């Protein structure tokens, strides 16, 4: 998927069983996927980052159709949730998909140290993120019965970063030419 | 100490500010 | 309320739903100010006759399609008069609309993104340090790619979607004016963008300025008759066309 | 001013108020991002948040502080000759002014479209010793912009610098460093162009075409001498008085020839910093 | 012509044909034949220039002599006009030769750049000025049917210079003795 | 004095010497007024870019010379941004400036009637009801007679001088707006006209409201060698040009 | 002042104004350079001009921008010797102080007749090692005027400088570099001159008449060392506070001899920069 | 920072002014 | 710039003036 497009899309499916999950990743802003974004790219130019941060979430589906994700910020302390159950205790945001399309879920920042650092590292751990289903997707009859949700991440005026330092994404394992 | 452009041109000059 | 209208010339488009409109850079585009200007001669303004709305060649929206570009100072190198003038002079300088219609109906699922670039320098598609040929960043209101074949003899750009064309992962294109047609609530883009270029007044013929990407993100999904074609059609507007440096006439290619 | 430029307390952000449950119709949450537009949704909107008075400054994320560090650019060299001393095209240095001939720095920039900046510099003569004893050895590093006469070899005429630069460094003395306006010409150095020489079939298109700001020819001075040596002049270069307009997604693709965006390994599939996953459901 | 002085002179001719056209220069100061004008000469010694320039013709030719020359400017964008009807289609001047004697075509400013490169280069290219007939050289009985025009160039008070550089014009391929 | 400079585009013509200049029905040219407008559409206006001097093709000035005219709605058909805005318009309005140039020595002989003519409804040089055809009224810069040769197959106009083409003894042709070249004084002749017709803005392709007709009165005569060639040049210029009715384009003919 | 002279706007060139059409008698762009004025016809006068408003300074466009720039003039040279130090012209230089020893420079005034200014020096020795060791290498750069002791050789009794001046420079101490006046004798330095020495059939004339500066004598302090040496002290030049009167066409024929004007090659046919054509008709 | 001829003499100065 | 005897003693100072 990865060197296409695809590898920004995420198709909400079936599901036979009731209340699985979608996705996860964490929130530790330089962790492929996040890191190649506008951000992430950027923030692995600075050694600390700060503030809170927003996802958005876009419906690809259809008109007709019809579905309801629960989508969580587990903070650091614990392991990405097993179940959504355990997800759904910490922070997060219903989603009903209809005539809108999109909802923005809110990661609030939670740590002891003001500031967070922007390389790897097992303390300034910023926590997971996952999507479940709350409903499903129903659709009336003759409309597809997968479609994607496209995502996104920008800032929030809470943000911030420091200590500029050289990029991490980003290895000229050349020289260049001419 | 500071806006002592020892040099005549302004290509020369200290970082510029913020504002 | 969505519903939109737009008049420009001799000519207007509505639409009966829309995702706003967006101004490229939060500017509006309009005529050159003899304080950033450099040229010396009256520049010749058609008004109406010449920043009006063209409506190019249309083309189909496919489960297997790619995507496909045309690039603006080239697109109407034929549309009447605005056209004209281009070859006529040197000096060229004007802002646009573009108004992306894409229908099927609610029964249908497909998200176009749709994105303007200020100096779009594409990659070549072989290694090396040659770069694309003019007369193929030149294609006119017929567009380049689809998913198109193509003779590799030819300094020959980069047929390649996610790299951006110029390698830069798309999904970061968003930092371009943009917008996207998902068909379940959209029906259009409109993108309006003013003049933007470290000089007054460029050479329409060897510099485009504006470069603008369509791009299937989620695949088009219906449940019809493949006899259901859903085309996507672009129209664009010159607005505050200014001309200058008028003489013979250069030559079509 | 002061305070707040000493204290770098110029750009603060925000603080995050109090907030307070809202069982109420207008949804913030929901937005429709096919308007291309960016959501405006915060902290406060979201959870019922606390209040804390902030005291970060993005002072550092201005583009003086993103831009306004110095990067080698290049490393011009000499392998010194006596064998043959001047000769055609020798002991002499002439490298084309421009970055893209090294990375990181270039990777930076590229980041926007147009830009704008007075250029600093400082120069870093490295003299290695490959003979018992070096001593004294000037130097002489004289730019040059278009049009004009660049020495054929060594001793020209054109080391005259009669209307020239020419700066001079002599083993011993600190490393020269002098800055320079914004040359070009119109308004702005082109980051990049979609733009051509011609309709010649064969023209150039790239950002090459709106920079050539002339050439920077080395040269050391002080004449023949007994035991060898090899210089390495780095340089570096730095921004200051820095402008920028219109931005742009950074560059994933390690780059390939100079000028130009080309990306295009010698198989090398072609690679991206991209990690690949097990699966979605775990990270 | 050349080493001579004639190398000056530009002599209007019999012309069986109609129509034509007398000669061609290209307008980037810094090229034989401009360069070694006072101009150019000196133009040579920055790396650029901008704003108008203007071009002086005379008539040596006689009194009872009559002509009717068109001038013109072909800005930056094609080829050096083949015909005289595609040039009259840009700047230019009609010269009614007369008990005046010196007509002055001005070049106005065209270009993209503010400014324009003192060096060849085929983005900063100034265009083409090229000279015709506009009618003929009428000479009544018993005077020559030849006869010459001289040209000049000189600046506008548009015109300025930068980047000092040391010049082209003149390479020292000495020493110089004693 | 004499002397005249005259100044429309980007383009000057000088003389040195004249014969005044004219203004037809002492009228100056100029655009049309929203009092005796009638179409509905905002009017292109080339300005500069348009209404320039352009020149024809020149002539020669024979012994044996009879006569020759340009139709000035037609006469730039081919003359750059004016008359291409020709072609893609219905609706054209313009004035024009003639700069008659034919210079010779003080020791010629010759004298030269130029004169302008709203609606010059020409005659066929056949007997009957047939009028003269369009393809041949509709020369270009070239323009007609000459003193030639040609198909009588074709409803051909008079080439006929005397009666003005149009069989009205010319002499009374000095009732339209006009000027002579008398070798002896003249030089040139110019003539200013504005926009005459029942109707605020008519058809550049169907209807050419001026007609300029030029005539050898006195025949040239000199004593030197017939290796001296005295042309006759016609240079004209659009003033206050407007267009409207914006579309297609027409075809070439 | 400041901001005028440090964002450099002095002097500025007027704008194009806007134009409209004419139909009238005078003719501007008609008059007879017989009268050996120089037209004065503009852009506003010939075509339908628009409104430019300029911002382009003739700053860098005066005598003292073209002229007050370093340049290299002379290249004093020393090929020590330690098996006679001293003896008669050794190991000490002496050259006559002017110009046209080089070019580029030369060219550059002589774009005038007369002039005058204070000149500004700097000094470039290099030393090239030709032994596996020089260290320290004491420097004696002395000044003579007219009428005044020359060194005969090295150490004379001229090197007191009783009342002379002399510089000094030590190996690690930066480049010397000091300054001098309007010099002379009267007024302004001939630039030129079509005046001789005399009424003899064999007196001198030239630019070389009404300038006798003296000499500059150098002179490697130091003594007698172990591993040789040879020396290269460069100069530069700068005219600083400069005047001018009345100028005249610049000089397109590689020079000859010192002094003099003479255009004269061994059998090169003569040269110049002009350019052949294969016809006037195309360029 | 201007106009401190820190040396006596005349001929010692910085390049002249402009007017 | 001037009288600054950055020395102490008057022994040491610039080369006296004229009157
Ligand atoms: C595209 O923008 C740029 C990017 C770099 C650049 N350089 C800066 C460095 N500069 C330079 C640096 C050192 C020495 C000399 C002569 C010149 C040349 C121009 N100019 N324009
Ligand atoms: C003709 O005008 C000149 C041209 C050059 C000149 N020079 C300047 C340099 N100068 C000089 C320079 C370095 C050292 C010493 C002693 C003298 C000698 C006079 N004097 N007059």
């Amino acid at each position: 998927n990865v060197g296409n497009v695809s590898m920004y899309t995420v198709q909400l499916g079936n599901q036979t069983g009731m209340a699985q999950k979608v996705f996860s990743i964490k929130v530790d802003i330089t962790s492929t996927p996040l890191a190649t974004t506008l951000i992430g790219e950027i923030a692995s130019y600075y050694t600390h980052w700060t503030g809170s941060l927003r996802f958005s979430f876009m419906f690809c589906g259809t008109a007709n159709t019809t579905l309801k994700l629960l989508l969580a910020y587990t903070p650091p302390g614990i392991d990405e949730p097993t179940t959504r159950k355990d997800a759904m205790l910490g922070t997060h945001v219903v989603w009903d998909v209809g005539l809108q399309s999109t909802i923005s879920l809110v990661v609030p920042w939670v740590s002891a140290s003001h500031f967070r650092l922007t390389a790897d590292n097992k303390y300034s751990m910023a926590g997971y993120i996952t999507c479940w289903y709350q409903t499903n997707l129903v659709v009336p009859p003759s409309t597809p019965q997968t479609a994607d949700m496209l995502c996104f991440v920008s800032a929030c005026k809470d943000f911030c970063l420091r200590m500029a330092r050289d990029t991490d994404l980003h290895i000229q394992s050349g020289p260049i030419e001419q | 100490y500071f806006n002592i452009n020892y040099f005549k041109d302004a290509a020369s000059s200290g970082a510029s500010r913020l504002d | 309320d969505r519903i939109m209208q737009i008049t420009r010339g001799d000519s207007t488009i509505s639409s009966d739903d829309v995702a706003n409109a967006v101004v490229g850079y939060g500017v509006w585009p309009h005529y050159l100010t003899p304080q950033d200007a450099t040229a010396i001669n009256k520049p010749t303004q058609p008004d109406t006759s010449s920043n009006r709305f063209y409506t190019l060649e249309s083309k189909h929206w496919n489960g297997s399609s790619k995507g496909w570009w045309w690039k603006l100072p080239d697109a109407l190198k034929d549309m009447g008069i605005f056209g004209e003038n281009m070859y006529y002079h040197f000096l060229g300088r004007s802002g646009y609309t573009v108004h992306v219609q894409c229908n099927a109906s609610k029964f249908h699922q497909g998200t176009l993104l749709v994105a303007m670039i200020p100096e779009h320098q594409l990659a070549s598609a072989k290694h090396g340090s040659v770069t694309a040929g003019y007369k193929l960043t030149h294609p006119g209101e017929a567009g380049r790619d689809v998913s198109q074949e193509r003779d590799a003899s030819l300094r020959q750009p980069s047929d390649d979607s996610w790299l951006n064309f110029d390698g830069t992962l798309l999904g970061n294109l968003l930092i371009f004016p943009h917008q996207f047609i998902n068909l379940r609530s959209n029906n259009s883009a409109t993108l309006i963008v003013p003049y933007v270029n470290a000089v007054p007044m460029d050479s329409m013929l060897r510099h485009n300025n504006w470069c603008l990407v369509i791009i299937p993100i989620s695949p088009l999904r219906s449940e019809t008759t493949s006899s259901n074609i859903v085309p996507i059609t672009v129209s664009i507007s010159p607005m505050c066309a200014e001309f200058s440096g008028a003489r013979a006439k250069n030559i079509k290619q | 001013n002061y305070i707040d430029e000493v204290l770098n307390e110029v750009l603060v952000v925000p603080n995050i108020k109090e907030s307070h449950h809202t069982t109420s119709n207008s949804a913030p949450l929901l937005d429709a991002a096919e308007t291309g537009h960016t959501s405006n949704v915060q902290p406060e909107d979201a959870i019922e948040t606390r209040y804390v008075i902030t005291s970060q400054t993005r002072d550092e994320m201005s583009i003086e502080s993103f831009l306004g560090r110095s990067g080698c650019v290049h490393i011009s060299r000499i392998k010194v000759d006596y064998t043959d001393y001047n000769g055609q095209d020798i002991n002499f240095t002439k490298w084309k002014i421009t970055l893209q001939e090294m990375a990181q720095i270039r990777r930076k920039f590229e980041l926007f479209t147009y830009v704008r900046f007075d250029s600093e510099i400082t120069l870093v003569p490295c003299i290695a010793g490959r003979g018992d004893d070096i001593g004294h050895i000037v130097m002489q590093y004289m730019y040059v912009p278009p049009g004009a006469p660049i020495p054929s070899k060594r001793n020209d005429f054109s080391w005259q610098s009669g209307t020239n630069m020419s700066i001079f460094w002599q083993h011993g003395q600190p490393f020269p460093r002098f800055s320079i306006p914004f040359l070009s010409i119109a308004s702005a150095y082109y980051m990049f162009y979609d733009g051509y020489d011609g309709d010649n079939t064969s023209s150039k298109y790239g950002s090459v075409v709106t920079n050539d700001m002339g050439t920077i020819c080395s040269r050391i001075v002080t004449e023949k001498q007994k035991l060898s040596v090899v210089i390495t002049t780095h340089i570096y270069h730095k921004a200051k008085h820095t402008k920028a307009w219109c931005p742009r997604p950074p560059r994933a693709v390690p780059y390939t020839h100079s000028h130009v965006t080309n990306y295009m390994p010698e198989t090398g599939d072609v690679t991206t910093a991209i990690v690949r996953r097990n699966t979605i459901t775990t990270a």
